[PDB]
């Protein structure tokens, strides 16, 4: 067996998050194309001697048709992963131009190791199109299955102009949460969206609250 | 602002800070010789003719409430219920 029979099992679940991730964010997929499990997960993305073939996980994702009704423009997002342990700024135009042409508006890729600082500076170039970086060990384990963070959601530009004329605030009197914040990525905010903490309490079962993006 | 009489959205109920400083406030007056509102039962000390004011609703203020930014709802002695 050695250790590269756990260099999978990892790689799997990083596969894992990665969907459910983008499910609660809004889009199209089912339980089953998820709890895949472990098994039938090899004799797919593998080639051979039972190596992991990651260029051939990549794919690409809709919204749900319920996701329409409160976010209309909500382009379509691509996620994809590497076989490169080092990813460069070269194989970088490979990506940012696949998207800028298809035409889409949500871009995740994944990197192993890490990426070339030289590549980075060249997901801010192509507006309005946006692009994220994930590193595979941060999406091992999804974030908020943890016992302490609760669920959070997205506010429509609706929703929110709404939160602050029943409670009378302007923007800077909400409580905020970091555009780097853990949870914050896992849905993708943007500087302005706003969210809805709703937690347990010792107090009163649920409690509502808000946390707006800077 | 301000706010109307109608769409008010405060508490129904006076509050211990507003008739601790209304009775206070109407002591004061009274104390100032200003007139009042209630036959005295024989009372003659003012906080305590501000207590009966206050008992027979007989108070001619009014506690506008400031809302965090900046607008007010007005209630009336009257109006406000009394519990505490």
């Amino acid at each position: 067996d050695q250790e590269n029979e756990r260099n999978i099992s990892r790689l799997w679940r990083a596969f894992r998050t990665v969907k459910e991730m983008v499910k609660d964010r809004g889009y199209f997929i089912t339980q089953e194309e998820v709890e895949l499990p472990l098994e039938d997960f090899k004799a797919k993305y593998c080639d051979s001697m039972g190596r992991p073939q990651r260029k051939m996980m990549s794919f690409q994702a809709n919204p749900t048709e319920e996701s329409i009704s409160k976010f209309p423009d909500m382009g379509s997002l691509w996620v994809e992963f590497c076989d490169e342990p080092s990813v460069g700024v070269k194989t970088m135009k490979t990506f940012v131009i696949h998207i800028q042409e298809k035409n889409f508006q949500t871009g995740i890729f994944v990197y192993q190791n890490n990426i070339t600082p030289s590549a980075m500076k060249l997901v801010p170039s192509i507006p309005p199109a946006t692009i994220e970086t994930f590193n595979e060990a941060a999406l091992v384990v999804n974030i908020t299955h943890h016992e302490l963070v609760p669920k959070h959601i997205r506010l429509s530009s609706d929703e929110k102009r709404e939160l602050l004329k029943r409670y009378r605030l302007k923007e800077s009197q909400l409580p905020r949460i970091q555009r780097a914040d853990p949870v914050a990525l896992y849905l993708g905010l943007k500087r302005g969206e706003v969210v809805k903490i709703i937690r347990k309490s010792e107090t009163s079962g649920r409690y509502a609250s808000y946390r707006i993006c800077m | 602002k301000a706010i109307p009489k109608d769409q008010r959205a405060t508490t129904p109920y006076m509050t211990k800070y507003e008739r601790a400083r209304i009775l206070g406030t109407r002591a004061l007056q009274i104390s100032m010789n200003a007139p009042v509102f209630v036959d005295l039962e024989g009372e003659t000390d003012p906080l305590r003719i501000a207590m009966k004011e206050l008992a027979e609703k007989k108070i001619p203020l009014v506690i506008r409430r400031y809302l965090p930014d900046g607008s007010f709802e007005d209630w009336s002695v009257e109006e406000l219920i009394v519990d505490l």
